[PDB]
């Protein structure tokens, strides 16, 4: 399954925070600066 | 080199999203790990826009730089002062100037230049309508912002530093912006407008040839903005 | 509830003077741990369907439970949908509400709707979400578009390729799957540069 | 805060008093371990070389590389 | 002190009933095992096999450190954290770093798990302030993720599918796995609603 | 690309690869780095129980500042932008600096050697570990509300008395969150039955009588 | 274990691996206590608390295809999984080889 | 007496008077409609009469006021402070913490002190400052 | 000094040498070129153990613990502030003006 | 073992007689793990005072003198070498870092918290009978509420009083 993915979860959290009525946890901004490791493009 | 060119590119409107996408394409797709020149060329471009998301991106990039074993230098603190000055935040500029001397990194003339520009942008973004509700004149805040930067100008001539053109241009910008804001907010107080205009003419007429400096595009830009705000079309 | 953690005074309670009074069923453990004290917007509950389902535990014992599908949503851009089965009605509503809060999503309400046609399909149900200046949907879909805050939107659902087209979860599942696959204008402009 | 490191040092000794110039916290832990009066929740500094290796690993994760070009 | 409260209520209940019941022992087995130290030790055992001089290992180290601090803070649930951990583990760069550390010979994973126990003591990632060293001893002297050659527990969910295919003999070659309902007599209570797993029998 | 940065990263990677090349008295630059880090660590560290109490108090203060920002955005109806996140992070970091400057005194009293100082420091550590909030914070919230609701003579008196006392920068939402909490009935009952005796019990009995009369 | 007019092997099998036993473990209010209450590391890993399969979430699906479609992936590792890894109980031991001896 | 000042059901004849005074003041501040009257000349004069009647009351002083006509560091500090400092502005403010000026009236004289939720007659808002110690 | 740097509005724009020249201008702030807080602490440590520097036992700056903390930090600095204000007129009257 | 521990204890207090009182160990000399006597200084003593002493017994003696001056001698690294081999952890060509860890883990085992955490572990693994629970009931009833608060200030003192017999 690809619908449960760290990039998909980060995109879901980003568009959840981008409303302005949700408060981001610290791991969202800490994963924007340290993204999850991808298996592609290698 | 591409990020350095996009940091000063004014050909199109999309230079900053192009730089963001190029940095993301370099890190994720190309597999390159960002060094100090990548972080410097990105944070110099992120420090130009006063949007809070881009300032947050610059702060998170500086934090990732200090977390990845790349220590801060004069250029990193200069980029942070540039990012904090465009929103008019003098408190963050003073915290960066104190943290720079905490680590023993000496502050050069450009840091004080962008501190003066931080005072300019803090004079710009005063909520004048809230002071109009409280019946408070913004004149002592303008006098404090002037005397602080003139104390900085007395500091840079006491340390024996070579006087640079952007510092005198920042002082001229400060005095011309104080004159413009005094004409906009307190139009009936003609004596303060006259004092600010006399200080601006003193900086424009005597200070440039005191340090044997030659005027440039920004020096003419600030004075042309001053003369255009006074509706003196022929002199402009 | 916006205060899960903080100073716990002994001489004072944890409740405030000007607090909105709860319902007969609303308990503070409905919102999960990762979403507790995060939502700055009030939500409204809309029930999709109640149904009766025979649940088999043993070959000698069959119970008759109630199965409820609903969706929670606020007009400021955040919404989620859920479904759960339970021996009673209010237990099914509570577990479906915590399932809907577990699977919550959001959009960008800068344009109050999409800016390109999104034709998506699940297994059988084919739903198109196209931009408009009004809201073009039936009432069961217009309520979900109001739950997301999409006032400038249009939605069309074809259920003829499904095995059971009269199932009530298909329409809400299709609308949520189409809105989930919709990209905002800022996201596309950031992806292009 | 915008305090100078001279004023930061003066405020540091003003906040900590005379024990700022005395032994460190881990020297107090070493004295409590040697005298035998050490509580159970305290981590005992039992081996110097391995704790040195531990702290060198944890500080090596932040150690900067040399980017100077001759 | 909720574990001490569970211990003393177990003691008082077992002395009141004059027997060791199943309800009281199930209660104290649930109270003594609600701690999230398992996933934090997973992240720190994965961080131990990395290289403090490599920049890619610094990225993986900061990612797993942020993940462990996010689980310890309670802001991220367990299942999404396991998805993040299995995505960080299955990467070819992490397996390359683990293979380089294996082929070295004087590996630095022991100092890694020791500094991990010290960090879990300092940052308050445990339930008791000195429990991390006993958990370190438990990871070392027993079969666990600390004695695996790559630094994760040896289940097939943390290994790549391209390595899962030629070794194991699963259903059909050339996600959630279920028994297809053509098997009407598989076991006594086995059926299509009973899931199966590739490298373990959880029954 | 065999450049200076890439070769520096390569020699850094091969240095920390095994256990050998990075130990004590082997590389002078890493030894100077760990010497400066241990030099700072010798000055800015606390006792371990002091660090645990500071961690609990810092968690409480961070949660209270985040609750203040939540209350402000809930009352104003505005959105959570990046500027509010920057403001909240700056307030949290300056409150953590203030808590470090506070708990330096408790670490000095716990390591002083006097009996009364160590017992008061152990009382502070035990109060912080159990989750009990500070009475200094209650006094700070109450004097901030009284500074808000006083006239200019009283406002100038409070601002001139407390200009040198290093008070934390407290938002209005923290004072409003403390003030709007309802008071506990059983704690008031315990205080009125401990401070006063049978007269307190008769007063609480007539109070419950008035409660049941208002219920009618 | 008290038999109660049954074989004890089949009684423990019905009390461990039946559908009302695991539903009583998840919490259904079945008739009277079909599952074993107090088990430590002898509890099967299918019915652990930190495992990723919950039958209360699976009762709302009427088909095995819907269970394969909508359910989350299971949690791989737990504390009971760590104890079974330390005990080597993730796979049963191989019995005596019946392939070539006889059928007596 | 001195033993009647501590806690623990001692001094019942005066503790029950103080607890009945604060409740009866709270009941007339909230539930007495006839006290919300604008003042007139009968109130303005007779309160000034009642202001001067209390000011004419002098407190009966005790026998303490009657008088007639290598040193230690603690003994010399008392003699030097009495001669060099006849008026001390720092010590008279320490009296305000002990006496607690306007103890029963500043509960109702403050601005915005009592919330609307505790504005009933069963509510216990006058007992918040009771500390047993 | 930390109350004077908070209201100076030029102390972030001043170096360490300018503030150390302005405040005391003595050997006590002289470092002999890198200036930091820990260099001053390391110098004053050996100045204390020799015993050229005397530091009173206990925190003289008290806040955060008790609701009356400015009083106890005023009572801990009366001697130092009074000697700071009275020792230079003692030197003015000892030079026999 | 009793010969080498009594010989190392004899040299420790003989060094304390000649040193003259206090001996303070700072942070940096703790990290280098240097005590008051060097291995050259102790090995010179054992060759001079003891004539009949072979090579491998003398270097075994200087190993125990260095560890008895710092802490009391704990015989726990010898048992940890048997249950934990070198190649299991990954230290085959580093014998110095292997033995530095074994005494670091060995002295971490002898603490009150490690015996407490092992007892709470075995309590969760169901290794007690009804006899263990009944004596734990007597150990809990003997503690009063004033004695419990003094033990709950530490994180392990209230646990260890119940689990001392266990």
């Amino acid at each position: 399954n690809e619908k449960y993915e760290p990039w998909e979860h980060m995109k879901r959290m980003g568009r959840l925070v981008g409303t302005g009525f949700y408060i981001p946890p610290e791991w969202y901004n800490h994963f924007r600066m340290f993204p999850p490791i991808n298996h592609n493009f290698q | 080199l591409q990020l350095k060119a996009l940091a000063k590119d004014n050909s199109q409107l999309n230079s900053l999203p192009e730089a963001i996408q190029l940095f993301d394409q370099m890190e994720n797709v190309y597999g390159f790990i960002a060094s100090r020149p990548h972080y410097d060329a990105m944070m110099f471009h992120l420090s130009q826009s006063p949007r809070p998301e881009m300032r947050l991106r610059c702060e998170e990039l500086a934090h990732k730089m200090e977390l990845m074993g790349i220590v801060w230098n004069a250029n990193t603190y200069l980029n942070l002062i540039r990012s904090a000055q465009v929103v008019g935040d003098v408190a963050a500029v003073e915290k960066y100037l104190s943290r720079m001397r905490e680590e023993g990194i000496p502050a050069s003339i450009g840091h004080l230049t962008w501190a003066v520009q931080a005072h300019v942008q803090s004079m710009i973004r005063i909520d004048y309508d809230a002071l109009k509700e409280k019946d408070e004149s913004p004149l002592p805040t303008w006098l404090e912002h002037l005397e602080t930067c003139f104390g900085i100008y007395e500091l840079v001539v006491r340390r024996g530093w070579v006087m640079q053109l952007p510092f005198v241009n920042a002082l001229l910008r400060l005095t011309c912006q104080a004159t413009i804001l005094s004409m906009e907010r307190t139009p009936d107080e003609a004596e303060t407008i006259g004092r600010f205009e006399e200080q601006a003419n003193k900086i424009w007429n005597h200070t440039f040839d005191e340090w044997q400096l030659q005027k440039d595009v920004y020096s003419y830009e600030c004075y042309i903005a001053l003369l255009a705000h006074q509706q003196r079309i022929d002199e402009a | 509830d916006l205060y899960p953690e903080g100073f716990q005074w002994k001489h004072k309670l944890n409740t405030e003077y000007n607090q909105w009074r709860s319902n007969t069923w609303l308990t503070p453990d409905l919102i999960p741990k990762e979403h507790r004290g995060r939502f700055l917007c009030n939500f409204q509950l809309n029930i999709v369907a109640y149904d009766m389902r025979v649940v088999k535990f043993s070959p000698k014992d069959h119970r008759q439970w109630i199965y409820c599908v609903l969706y929670v949503g606020s007009g400021k851009g955040i919404a989620g949908w859920g479904r759960a089965v339970a021996p009673s009605t209010q237990e099914a509503k509570k577990e479906a509400i915590r399932e809907a809060f577990s699977n919550i999503i959001a959009v960008d309400l800068e344009q109050e709707g999409p800016m390109y046609p999104v034709r998506v399909n699940a297994d059988g149900v084919r739903v198109l979400l196209y931009p408009a200046r009004r809201i073009v949907a039936n009432f069961r879909v217009a309520d979900i578009l109001c739950a997301f805050g999409f006032q400038h939107a249009g939605c069309r659902i074809n259920l003829k390729a499904t095995n059971n087209p009269k199932s009530p979860t298909h329409t809400v599942e299709g609308v949520f799957e189409a809105v989930k696959a919709l990209r905002s204008v800022s996201e596309i402009a950031a992806s292009r540069g | 805060k915008a305090l100078s490191p001279y004023a930061q040092a003066l405020r540091h000794v003003a906040l900590r008093g005379a024990t700022a110039f005395g032994p460190g916290a881990k020297e107090m832990e070493l004295d409590m371990l040697r005298k035998g009066t050490l509580p159970a929740d305290y981590r005992p500094p039992v081996q110097g070389r391995w704790d040195d290796t531990i702290e060198r690993w944890a500080y090596a994760w932040q150690f900067p590389a040399e980017e100077e070009q001759d | 002190d909720t574990e001490f409260q569970a211990l003393v209520e177990f003691i008082e209940g077992a002395s009141y009933d004059q027997l060791i019941s199943g309800r009281r022992f199930k209660k104290v087995y649930d109270v003594l095992s609600e701690n999230d130290d398992m996933f934090i030790w997973l992240c720190h055992t994965a961080m131990s096999v990395l290289n403090p001089g490599d920049m890619r290992s610094r990225l993986i180290y900061n990612h797993l450190r942020i993940l462990a601090e996010s689980v310890a803070s309670g802001e991220m649930t367990q299942r999404t954290a396991f998805r993040f951990f299995e995505s960080a583990v299955r990467s070819p760069a992490y397996r390359e770093i683990a293979k380089r550390q294996l082929e070295g010979g004087a590996a630095t994973r022991l100092a890694g798990i020791s500094a991990a126990a010290d960090v879990m003591r300092r940052m308050g990632l445990t339930r008791r302030p000195m429990s991390s060293y006993f958990e370190l001893y438990q990871r070392i002297v027993e079969r666990s993720e600390a004695m695996t050659p790559w630094g994760f527990p040896p289940l097939f969910q943390f290994e790549e599918r391209l390595s899962l295919e030629p070794r194991l003999k699963f259903f059909s070659r050339a996600r959630i796995f279920w028994i297809p309902p053509t098997w009407n007599r598989a076991g006594r209570f086995l059926g299509p609603h009973v899931t199966l797993y590739p490298g373990m029998t959880p029954d | 690309l065999s450049s200076g940065i890439n070769l520096g990263r390569l020699r850094l990677a091969e240095q920390f690869s095994s256990m050998n090349g990075w130990q004590s008295k082997e590389d002078p630059a890493f030894d100077a780095y760990v010497k400066e880090r241990r030099r700072k660590e010798n000055y800015e560290a606390f006792d371990q129980r002091v660090e645990r109490g500071y961690a609990a108090a810092a968690k409480l203060h961070k949660a209270e500042i985040q609750n203040a920002v939540k209350r402000r955005l809930k009352s104003s109806g505005a959105k959570f932008t990046a500027e509010t996140l920057r403001e909240m992070s700056s307030a949290v970091t300056e409150r953590l600096a203030w808590l470090r400057d506070v708990w330096a005194q408790i670490d000095a009293d716990y390591r002083s050697g006097d009996s009364a100082r160590q017992e008061t420091a152990a009382q502070e550590i035990s109060a912080a570990l159990r989750g009990e909030p500070n009475d200094y914070m209650r006094w700070v919230y109450e004097t901030k509300r009284e500074l808000r609701f006083a006239g200019p003579v009283g406002r100038r008196a409070i601002q001139e008395e407390l200009q040198a006392a290093e008070l934390p920068e407290v938002l209005d939402e923290e004072v409003n969150r403390y003030h709007d909490l309802k008071l506990n009935m059983m704690e008031i009952e315990r205080e009125v039955k401990a401070k006063y005796g049978v007269a307190g019990q008769q007063h609480w009995a007539e109070l419950q009588a008035a409660k049941d009369e208002e219920y009618i | 274990i008290n038999s109660g007019d049954q074989s004890p092997y089949r009684y423990v099998e019905e009390r461990l691996y039946s559908k009302p036993s695991r539903l009583d473990r998840e919490g259904v209010k079945v008739n009277k206590t079909y599952a074993l209450q107090g088990l430590g590391d002898l509890e099967p890993l299918r019915y652990g608390a930190n495992f990723g399969i919950s039958e209360k979430d699976a009762l709302k699906y009427e088909t095995v295809a819907e269970k394969a479609k909508y359910m989350e992936p299971p949690i791989p590792y737990s504390s009971l999984a760590a104890r079974k890894l330390a005990a080597g109980a993730l796979w049963p031991a191989a019995p005596d080889p019946e392939g070539m001896i006889s059928k007596e | 007496c001195f033993s009647s000042w501590n806690d623990g059901s001692e001094g019942y004849e005066w503790k029950s008077r103080a607890l009945s005074e604060k409740r009866s003041l709270a009941l007339e501040f909230l539930g007495n409609v006839n006290k919300r009257v604008s003042i007139h000349d009968a109130i303005r004069l007779k309160a000034d009469i009642n202001k001067k009647a209390i000011s004419n009351v002098s407190c009966p002083s005790f026998f303490s006021g009657i008088e007639g006509a290598h040193l230690s560091p603690s003994d010399a500090s008392l003699l030097k402070e009495e001669f060099l400092c006849d008026y001390d502005p720092s010590d008279t403010k320490r009296m305000a913490k002990w006496v607690n000026l306007r103890s029963e009236t500043s509960d109702y004289q403050s601005y915005g002190a009592i919330p609307e939720g505790e504005r009933s007659l069963w509510s216990a808002w006058y007992l918040r400052n009771i500390k047993a110690g | 000094v930390w109350q004077g740097e908070a209201n100076d509005k030029l102390s972030p724009y001043k170096s360490d040498e300018e503030i150390a020249l302005e405040n005391d201008n003595t050997f006590f702030s002289s470092l002999s070129t890198r200036r930091s807080k820990f260099d001053y602490l390391e110098k004053w440590r050996d100045m204390y153990r020799h015993g050229t520097l005397e530091v009173p036992e206990g925190p003289t700056l008290n806040f955060g613990r008790t609701p009356d903390d400015h009083k106890e930090t005023m009572a801990a600095l009366v001697r130092g502030w009074y000697q700071r204000n009275r020792k230079e007129p003692a030197s003015e009257e000892e030079l026999k003006r | 073992e009793l010969r080498l521990d009594l010989t190392a204890q004899s040299l420790k207090e003989a060094w304390m007689r000649v040193s003259g009182g206090v001996y303070f160990q700072s942070v940096d000399e703790y990290y280098a793990s240097v005590d008051g006597l060097d291995a050259e200084q102790i090995g010179e003593v054992l060759a001079a005072l003891f004539p009949e002493l072979n090579c491998y017994e003398a270097q075994a003696l200087v190993q125990r003198t260095l560890e008895c001056i710092s802490r009391p001698v704990s015989a726990a690294s010898r048992q940890l070498s048997r249950t934990i081999t070198a190649e299991a952890v990954g230290l085959d060509n580093a014998p110095g870092h292997y033995t530095n860890f074994l005494e670091w883990m060995g002295r971490l085992t002898e603490t009150r918290a490690f015996k407490t955490e092992h007892a709470l572990f075995e309590f969760s693994r169901r290794k007690f009978n009804r006899d263990d629970v009944r004596v734990m009931f007597e150990n809990y009833r003997l503690m009063s509420k004033a004695t419990l608060l003094a033990d709950s200030a530490d994180s392990y003192s209230h646990f260890y009083t119940v689990l001392k017999d266990f």
